[PDB]
């Protein structure tokens, strides 16, 4: 909100591990879902 | 072109065939005409 709140080291860096494993989530998400447009556009075809 | 750009979708699973586009800028007399192009699904499988 309005007033930055202290967030220690320890919680800082695990904020920051809990960001960046999330998006390497998304980043395996959207490359599954890649797969899968991939998937229909090949069929389509075939 | 359809070839070359087929061959590249069938061994990277990263382009897809919806969004990946083939640009000629051909060289008309004095000037540089551009066409983009996609590949159909019939395309790609041809291609490939």
């Amino acid at each position: 909100e309005a007033k930055p709140k202290f967030l220690s080291k320890a919680e800082r860096e695990a904020e920051a591990l809990k960001r960046r494993q999330q998006e390497v989530e998304e980043r395996q998400r959207m490359l599954e879902e890649e797969r899968k447009k991939r998937k229909q556009f090949q069929d389509l075809g075939r | 072109d359809v070839t070359t750009h087929a061959k590249i979708m069938a061994d990277n699973p990263s382009w897809d065939g919806e969004k990946t586009i083939i640009i000629t800028c051909s060289f008309t007399p004095g000037s540089c005409t551009l066409t983009a192009y996609k590949l159909t699904p019939s395309g790609y499988e041809w291609g490939r």
